[PDB]
């Protein structure tokens, strides 16, 4: 869903 | 996405948390300006500790889905190896290639790769590969990313070879150009120079309760320097001198309170009985930076130049050390430290940002030609561990889309959005 950043 | 409590560095220079940064804010991005937070990445699940591998180490912790933003050396050889009665010209190379994980997905990563031909068949083409390789990039690395769990796929010579990069802070603020500006009116361009040397001069061999401090005899350019530059705020640097048998001359700065000791006060020099390096200097003015480093140096500090120039320090408080670490790589300097016998070691080093600093000491032994050109100060590198952690929530600070992605966490490590 995300990562500290989303695509 | 990182952690509770993973202190940060906004673009002014001050460091908040992961968390408690709100949209709208700026963030410092690895080149001086800032960097627009909109989005605040929720969520849980298994974290990663970053921790530099070799006690002032690099450390941050992340969610397994994080990018760490890395490098990793380009590099290409040609021997000559035989596959059971056959001798091939076999060429290595560490190139942009594939694997694929056991989640599903094919992962985009660095890997090393080999191209074997029989001898016979000329190296005439062994040889092409090893040029084209050789004039691809105009960098000698791979700036590149990977996820978290992503590092165990890399196979070990490219994982060995894999390094994350922390930043210099090019940003510059100006509460030094300040705490000036409100006692005179007539104090040279030199003012912020002059203070800073004396001010790092206080803090190798000093002294705490009067501007007097410590300083070596032996040294008739250091002696020079420290009068020179104690009338240029306005002070005659009195002392002992061809009376007093030692090496270590004490020596007292007057006002012929004083300034000086106003100064190693109010922007806080001595934070409470011992003495102390204020954080604020880490994203201070570069010059006052490099000056008072300057000082620092000359006072207890030795140059050596075996395998590169490289400059050590000694500090018994800690106060200071963790201060040093950080004042130092603020600027660009690659540092460690080492306890000696209660007593500390800060191991600076790097070329032309080293000498940028040392060209401004004037201790005999000490000085250094200033660098020989113009010279930037790239982001330095520094190998790591990583260790898979249980599960828990996590906070991201997505940036904006037309940005670089990337940010400065409190430590000056370079991580990506």
């Amino acid at each position: 869903y995300v990562g500290s950043g989303e695509r | 996405s990182f952690a509770k409590g993973t202190n940060v560095l906004m673009a002014d220079g001050s460091i908040e948390c992961i968390e408690n940064i709100e949209v709208g804010n700026k963030v410092m991005g690895k080149d001086g300006r800032p960097r627009e937070v909109i989005k605040l990445p929720r969520g849980r699940e298994t974290m990663y500790s970053v921790v530099q591998k070799s006690p002032e180490l690099l450390k941050f912790t992340c969610n397994a889905t994080n990018e760490l933003v890395v490098r990793t050396p380009r590099s290409v050889r040609r021997l000559s190896r035989t596959i059971k009665g056959v001798e091939y010209f076999e060429v290595i190379t560490f190139e942009m290639g594939q694997k694929k994980a056991p989640d599903g997905r094919i992962v985009e990563l660095v890997k090393e790769v080999s191209k074997s031909y029989p001898i016979s068949e000329g190296p005439e083409r062994a040889n092409e590969l090893v040029e084209s390789y050789r004039k691809a990039s105009n960098k000698a690395y791979f700036e590149w990313t990977i996820e978290a769990r992503d590092l165990s796929l890399l196979g070990s010579h490219v994982r060995k070879a894999t390094y994350q990069t922390y930043a210099p802070i090019l940003y510059e603020n100006d509460h030094f150009f300040d705490y000036m500006q409100k006692s005179k009116f007539h104090l040279t361009i030199e003012g912020p120079k002059v203070l800073a040397y004396l001010l790092g001069l206080w803090i190798g061999d000093g002294l705490s309760d009067r501007a007097t401090f410590s300083v070596d005899s032996r040294d008739t350019s250091l002696m020079e320097r420290v009068t020179e530059y104690a009338e240029k705020l306005n002070l005659c640097a009195e002392y002992k001198d061809r009376k007093e048998p030692q090496v270590a001359k004490t020596v007292n700065l007057y006002s012929k309170e004083n300034p000086l000791w106003d100064a190693i006060v109010g922007l806080g020099f001595l934070k409470d009985g011992v003495k102390n390096i204020p954080s604020f200097l880490s994203t201070d003015n570069i010059g006052t930076r490099e000056t008072f480093l300057a000082g620092l140096i000359d006072s207890d500090g030795y140059v050596t130049d075996e395998h590169g120039i490289k400059a050590t320090i000694k500090t018994i408080h800690t106060s200071v050390r963790d201060g040093l670490v950080s004042l130092a790589r603020s600027l660009g300097l690659v540092v460690s430290v080492n306890a000696e016998p209660i007593s500390y070691a800060i191991y600076m080093s790097g070329g032309d940002v080293l000498l940028n600093v040392l060209s401004k000491c004037a201790g005999s032994k000490k000085f250094r030609p200033a660098p020989a050109a113009a010279f930037a100060r790239e982001c330095r590198g520094f190998y790591f561990e990583l260790q898979e952690l249980k599960e828990d929530d996590y906070y991201g600070i997505t940036l904006s889309d037309d940005s670089d992605h990337q940010f400065l966490l409190a430590n000056q490590v370079v991580v990506h959005n």
